[PDB]
RNA sequence: GGGGGGAACCUGGGGAACUGAAACAUCUCAGUACCCAGAGGAGAGGAAAGAGAAAUCGACUCCCUGAGUAGCGGCGAGCGA
RNA sequence: UGGUUCGUGGAGCCAUGGGGGAAUCUGGGCGGACCACCGCCUAAGGCUAAGUACUCCGGGUGACCGAUAGCGCACCAGUAC
RNA sequence: GUAGGGAAACCGAGUCCGAACAGGGCGCAGCGGCCGCAAAGUCCGCGGCCGUGGACCCGAAACCGGGC
RNA sequence: GCUGGGGCUAGGAGUGAAAAGCUAACCGAGCCCGGAGAUAGCUGGUUCUCCCCGAAAUGACUUUAGGGUCAGCCUCAGGCG
RNA sequence: GUGGAGCCUGGGAGUGAGGGCGCGAGCGAUAACGUCCGCGUCCGAGCGCGGGAACAACCGAGACCGCCAGCUAAGGCCCCC
RNA sequence: ACCCGGUGAAAUUGAACUGGCCGUGAAGAUGCGGCCUACCCGUGGCAGGACGAAAAGACCCCGUGGAGCUUUACUGCAGCC
RNA sequence: UGAAAUACCACCCUGGCGCGGCUGGGGGCCUAACCCUCGGAUGGGGGGACAGCGCUUGGCGGGCAGUUUGACUGGGGCGGUCGCCUCCUAAAAGGUAACGGAGGCGCCCAAAGGUCCCCUCAGGCGGGACGGAAAUCCGCCGGAGAGCGCAAGGGUAGAAGGGGGCCUGACUGCGAGGCCUGCAAGCCGAGCAGGGGCGAAAGCCGGGCCUAGUGAACCGGUGGUCCCGUGUGGAAGGGCCAU
């Protein structure tokens, strides 16, 4: 409240779809996770691991971004940055995209 | 702008978009406006026509 | 109980990764016929609320 | 067999205003207060003409969470799965 | 018109005061206007423990009160007045 | 909490605007000898203040419901 | 005309040879309990001690003007130097 | 120039009725213990202390406590004193 | 009414050891200054003062307070077409 | 002789009726619903498919209901005022009040905009048919007292004034850095890219000598975009850009 003028707040314009009835559209979604939160894994690192981990939230898709360094891992990921494609390939790495 | 000075948009004569907004008096210049402007989605510069705000 | 959240800020406002507050600029939702473009432009970008704006409104937003 | 009673609780039939929106009418308060009918040791609900996206689940009730999310809103105050 | 988060909104769904008014599975309802496709379910009869609520009543226990406190009443109080 | 930018599709240490390899907005980043401390962050306690409630206490004139 | 006894009409309602009169000793809307701790940007009031610092009564906007929001001015913690 | 100076980040405010005086203007009547701004001051919050007979804001002066010690300030030094 | 025997209230009330003048003071002083005047305590009387008592001014203004009333204010509702 | 040859056939335009269909209106009568009535009631009389009543349409509607009915103000009312620009007050930086002293704005310009080229005023005196204080012409003087659309102020001919040619930068995408400032706004802006205008070129051009000519957000319209699209493809509806 600002003492009966238009507030700082009302007097900004509104933007961006709001949405509407019967509301939010059921789409898939995706968490990155970097190659630098990778290197404590050994072997074959997928969503399940990530998730038990405390680094991949439950209900979500996996995507590997590419901030830090690729370890020759066996990475089972619904999707891939091309940084994070060239640096795991370029390292030994199978990525193993999927659905 | 007046009932005599009115608002107005060029429409690009090529690919038929509005691109500019500017008023003329309909009673000095009673003629549709024609301006090359350059039309942004032509990305060059065409003849632009005067239609109705 | 708990905080409801404001939801006249939550549409007209972000709060980035540092905790700045941006918004529209204001100003260019008619009347533009005389503007020139240099105005339009200018206004069609984000800016940043002044910081004791941006505490309050960041107030409303507790679960952003 | 019914009638009438029972502190609160319950279901159904009706149903305000102050107040809040720093005025006010939509909105809020609130289907709350209260009136009435009925029920019982509980009452309601209940065995999909369901959910809603999972090629999925599988009556209903109740707690936690989902979530102040989705949305609703003189897109205001607020309301809210 | 009501209910739902849904205040007419693209407004479906559930309910229904008024008008019109079917079919029996190759019948019908739903998946948020509508249409196609793909699926889910079987309306217009009824019943159904438990987990849930409450505290007139009994008991147990308090970093509850201790006669201006604690119930309005420790006492012949819903009394005297 | 560990990723942000974008109305969004989406991309991602970037991203958005843009025709751009332009420019800009918003983002991105340990001390001492591998042991040790420390630190994101988060949990609980304590304290100040804020939001919702009567919300520091007492006070209208009034409005509404059901009765007398 | 006055008067006893027996009756009927009441709260946005009665009754009124009309005064907004009267409706149980205050009626421009009775009383009681309830919504209820209504709301009161107003007035009042706000309880032990010591120590350090220490304001303002301006600007902008405000159905604002004895009320607010931000800035100014006070204080505390951490940092800089 | 090391000061209860300054700058940055953050927690907590209060204030948003001022008033007197000096100087500078406006309004007023070269009126008001008038009114409205500007610079400054004091009272406000120093209604603690000395002087001005008395007396917020004029002169002197910023009260941490004690002393039956000394110097000064304004102002005083015939008596009240 | 007064005096004696019997019975015996009240509003009010910061405390009081409660004079006049001329000044001063928030502008009308028992309470400050200066001067004047004044032995202690009552009883019957009078009302000039204690800005005497009573009643949180009815006038007046202010509150985005209330209520009654009006209309070609707004918006509804009964009613009527 | 036709713009249009004539017979018959045909599809049709403007009409006119005859039949058939669905429709909608009025009028007359009936009785049996419904309503009223009748000492007699499965009946008689009257009204009559109207009226009443149900759902729905629009209308009149202080009879009643909820409310609104601004602020500033040398008390309130009445009057005046309310945003913006210019000058003064304003105490030679900026800022600075009163219901202090004076004015203006709510437009305008398709050139009154860009660039290149060229030109220089007002006024005074003298000369000149109609012709005057002032029309147009000539000479001399004349630094700006003219002009710059309109208030005022600043500025200005070493042009911002007057004339002409070609033009549309009255750009698109950005924007270092600042002015101002409580916020939000407002203002100035070099430079980079795209595609242009003018110029031989240097260069200039993102409207106008400058400061008034204005309105945040919500709600909705229109043109683009093709971003979302409630199982899926579409669509409905949104978003974004422009207005
Ligand atoms: C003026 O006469 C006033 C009237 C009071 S009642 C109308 N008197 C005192 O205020
Ligand atoms: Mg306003
Ligand atoms: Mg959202
Ligand atoms: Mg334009
Ligand atoms: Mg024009
Ligand atoms: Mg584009
Ligand atoms: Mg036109
Ligand atoms: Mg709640
Ligand atoms: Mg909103
Ligand atoms: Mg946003
Ligand atoms: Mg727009
Ligand atoms: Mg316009
Ligand atoms: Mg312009
Ligand atoms: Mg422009
Ligand atoms: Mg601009
Ligand atoms: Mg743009
Ligand atoms: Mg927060
Ligand atoms: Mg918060
Ligand atoms: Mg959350
Ligand atoms: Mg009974
Ligand atoms: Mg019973
Ligand atoms: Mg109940
Ligand atoms: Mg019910
Ligand atoms: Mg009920
Ligand atoms: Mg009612
Ligand atoms: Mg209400
Ligand atoms: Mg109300
Ligand atoms: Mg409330
Ligand atoms: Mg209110
Ligand atoms: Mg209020
Ligand atoms: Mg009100
Ligand atoms: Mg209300
Ligand atoms: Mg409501
Ligand atoms: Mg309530
Ligand atoms: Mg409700
Ligand atoms: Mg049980
Ligand atoms: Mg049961
Ligand atoms: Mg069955
Ligand atoms: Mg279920
Ligand atoms: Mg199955
Ligand atoms: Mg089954
Ligand atoms: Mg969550
Ligand atoms: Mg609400
Ligand atoms: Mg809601
Ligand atoms: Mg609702
Ligand atoms: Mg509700
Ligand atoms: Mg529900
Ligand atoms: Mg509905
Ligand atoms: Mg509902
Ligand atoms: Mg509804
Ligand atoms: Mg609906
Ligand atoms: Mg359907
Ligand atoms: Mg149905
Ligand atoms: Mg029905
Ligand atoms: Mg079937
Ligand atoms: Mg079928
Ligand atoms: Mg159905
Ligand atoms: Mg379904
Ligand atoms: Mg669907
Ligand atoms: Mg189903
Ligand atoms: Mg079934
Ligand atoms: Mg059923
Ligand atoms: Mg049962
Ligand atoms: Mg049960
Ligand atoms: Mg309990
Ligand atoms: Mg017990
Ligand atoms: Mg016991
Ligand atoms: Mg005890
Ligand atoms: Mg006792
Ligand atoms: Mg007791
Ligand atoms: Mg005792
Ligand atoms: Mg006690
Ligand atoms: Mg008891
Ligand atoms: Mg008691
Ligand atoms: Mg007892
Ligand atoms: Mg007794
Ligand atoms: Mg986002
Ligand atoms: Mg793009
Ligand atoms: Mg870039
Ligand atoms: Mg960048
Ligand atoms: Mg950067
Ligand atoms: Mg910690
Ligand atoms: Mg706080
Ligand atoms: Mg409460
Ligand atoms: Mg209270
Ligand atoms: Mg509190
Ligand atoms: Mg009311
Ligand atoms: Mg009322
Ligand atoms: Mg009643
Ligand atoms: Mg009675
Ligand atoms: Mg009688
Ligand atoms: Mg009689
Ligand atoms: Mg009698
Ligand atoms: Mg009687
Ligand atoms: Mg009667
Ligand atoms: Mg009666
Ligand atoms: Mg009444
Ligand atoms: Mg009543
Ligand atoms: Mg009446
Ligand atoms: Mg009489
Ligand atoms: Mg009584
Ligand atoms: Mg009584
Ligand atoms: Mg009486
Ligand atoms: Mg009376
Ligand atoms: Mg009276
Ligand atoms: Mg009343
Ligand atoms: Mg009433
Ligand atoms: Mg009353
Ligand atoms: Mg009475
Ligand atoms: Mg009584
Ligand atoms: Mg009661
Ligand atoms: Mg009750
Ligand atoms: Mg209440
Ligand atoms: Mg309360
Ligand atoms: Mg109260
Ligand atoms: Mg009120
Ligand atoms: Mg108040
Ligand atoms: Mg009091
Ligand atoms: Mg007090
Ligand atoms: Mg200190
Ligand atoms: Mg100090
Ligand atoms: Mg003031
Ligand atoms: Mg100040
Ligand atoms: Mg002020
Ligand atoms: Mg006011
Ligand atoms: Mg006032
Ligand atoms: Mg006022
Ligand atoms: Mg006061
Ligand atoms: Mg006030
Ligand atoms: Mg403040
Ligand atoms: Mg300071
Ligand atoms: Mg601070
Ligand atoms: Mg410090
Ligand atoms: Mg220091
Ligand atoms: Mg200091
Ligand atoms: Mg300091
Ligand atoms: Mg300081
Ligand atoms: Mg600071
Ligand atoms: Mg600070
Ligand atoms: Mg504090
Ligand atoms: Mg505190
Ligand atoms: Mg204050
Ligand atoms: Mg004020
Ligand atoms: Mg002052
Ligand atoms: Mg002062
Ligand atoms: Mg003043
Ligand atoms: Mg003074
Ligand atoms: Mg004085
Ligand atoms: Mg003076
Ligand atoms: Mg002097
Ligand atoms: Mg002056
Ligand atoms: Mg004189
Ligand atoms: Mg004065
Ligand atoms: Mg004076
Ligand atoms: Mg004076
Ligand atoms: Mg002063
Ligand atoms: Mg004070
Ligand atoms: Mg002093
Ligand atoms: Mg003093
Ligand atoms: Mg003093
Ligand atoms: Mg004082
Ligand atoms: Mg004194
Ligand atoms: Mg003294
Ligand atoms: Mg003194
Ligand atoms: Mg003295
Ligand atoms: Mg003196
Ligand atoms: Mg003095
Ligand atoms: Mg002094
Ligand atoms: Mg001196
Ligand atoms: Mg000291
Ligand atoms: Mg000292
Ligand atoms: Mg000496
Ligand atoms: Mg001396
Ligand atoms: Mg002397
Ligand atoms: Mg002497
Ligand atoms: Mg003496
Ligand atoms: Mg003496
Ligand atoms: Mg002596
Ligand atoms: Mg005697
Ligand atoms: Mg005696
Ligand atoms: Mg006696
Ligand atoms: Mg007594
Ligand atoms: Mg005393
Ligand atoms: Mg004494
Ligand atoms: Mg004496
Ligand atoms: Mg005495
Ligand atoms: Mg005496
Ligand atoms: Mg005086
Ligand atoms: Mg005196
Ligand atoms: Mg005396
Ligand atoms: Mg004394
Ligand atoms: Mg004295
Ligand atoms: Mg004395
Ligand atoms: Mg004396
Ligand atoms: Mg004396
Ligand atoms: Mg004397
Ligand atoms: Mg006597
Ligand atoms: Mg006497
Ligand atoms: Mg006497
Ligand atoms: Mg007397
Ligand atoms: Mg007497
Ligand atoms: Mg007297
Ligand atoms: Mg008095
Ligand atoms: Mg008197
Ligand atoms: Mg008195
Ligand atoms: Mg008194
Ligand atoms: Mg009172
Ligand atoms: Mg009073
Ligand atoms: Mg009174
Ligand atoms: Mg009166
Ligand atoms: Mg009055
Ligand atoms: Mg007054
Ligand atoms: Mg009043
Ligand atoms: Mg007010
Ligand atoms: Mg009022
Ligand atoms: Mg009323
Ligand atoms: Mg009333
Ligand atoms: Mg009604
Ligand atoms: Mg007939
Ligand atoms: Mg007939
Ligand atoms: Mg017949
Ligand atoms: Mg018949
Ligand atoms: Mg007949
Ligand atoms: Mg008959
Ligand atoms: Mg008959
Ligand atoms: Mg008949
Ligand atoms: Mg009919
Ligand atoms: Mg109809
Ligand atoms: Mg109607
Ligand atoms: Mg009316
Ligand atoms: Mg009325
Ligand atoms: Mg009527
Ligand atoms: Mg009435
Ligand atoms: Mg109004
Ligand atoms: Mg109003
Ligand atoms: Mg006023
Ligand atoms: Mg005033
Ligand atoms: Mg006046
Ligand atoms: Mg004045
Ligand atoms: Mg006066
Ligand atoms: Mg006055
Ligand atoms: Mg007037
Ligand atoms: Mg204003
Ligand atoms: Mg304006
Ligand atoms: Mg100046
Ligand atoms: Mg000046
Ligand atoms: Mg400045
Ligand atoms: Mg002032
Ligand atoms: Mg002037
Ligand atoms: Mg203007
Ligand atoms: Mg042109
Ligand atoms: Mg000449
Ligand atoms: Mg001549
Ligand atoms: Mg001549
Ligand atoms: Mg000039
Ligand atoms: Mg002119
Ligand atoms: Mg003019
Ligand atoms: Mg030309
Ligand atoms: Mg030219
Ligand atoms: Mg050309
Ligand atoms: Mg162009
Ligand atoms: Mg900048
Ligand atoms: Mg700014
Ligand atoms: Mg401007
Ligand atoms: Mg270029
Ligand atoms: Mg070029
Ligand atoms: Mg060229
Ligand atoms: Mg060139
Ligand atoms: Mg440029
Ligand atoms: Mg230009
Ligand atoms: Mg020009
Ligand atoms: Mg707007
Ligand atoms: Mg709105
Ligand atoms: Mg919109
Ligand atoms: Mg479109
Ligand atoms: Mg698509
Ligand atoms: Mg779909
Ligand atoms: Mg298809
Ligand atoms: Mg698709
Ligand atoms: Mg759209
Ligand atoms: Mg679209
Ligand atoms: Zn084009």
């Amino acid at each position: 409240f600002e003492g009966g003028r238009s507030t700082t707040l009302m007097r900004l314009p509104k933007r961006g779809m709001q949405g509407q009835v019967p509301g939010e559209i059921k789409r898939p979604r995706y968490q990155g996770v970097n190659l630098k939160d990778l290197a404590r894994f050994e072997g074959e690192v997928t969503p399940e691991l990530l998730v038990r981990a405390g680094l991949l939230k439950k209900g979500y898709r996996l995507k590997i971004l590419g901030e830090g360094e690729a370890k020759p891992l066996k990475v089972v990921a619904h999707a891939f940055s091309k940084s994070a494609l060239e640096k795991l390939k370029a390292a030994g790495g199978e990525p193993v995209l999927l659905e | 702008a007046s009932e005599v000075r009115i608002k107005l948009l060029l429409e690009c004569t090529e690919c038929k978009r509005r691109n500019y907004a500017t008023e003329k008096n309909k009673r000095n210049t009673p003629n549709k406006l024609e301006l090359r402007k350059y039309c942004p989605w032509c990305r060059k510069h065409t003849v632009h026509r005067e239609v109705k705000i | 109980p708990k905080m409801k959240t404001h939801k006249g800020a939550k549409k007209r406002v972000k709060i980035t990764a540092s905790g700045k507050v941006v918004a529209m600029k204001t100003g260019k939702r008619h009347l533009n016929w005389q503007k020139s473009g240099k105005e339009i432009r200018q206004k069609g970008r984000k800016f940043v609320l002044a910081k004791p704006e941006a505490e309050r409104i960041k107030l409303l937003l507790p679960y952003e």
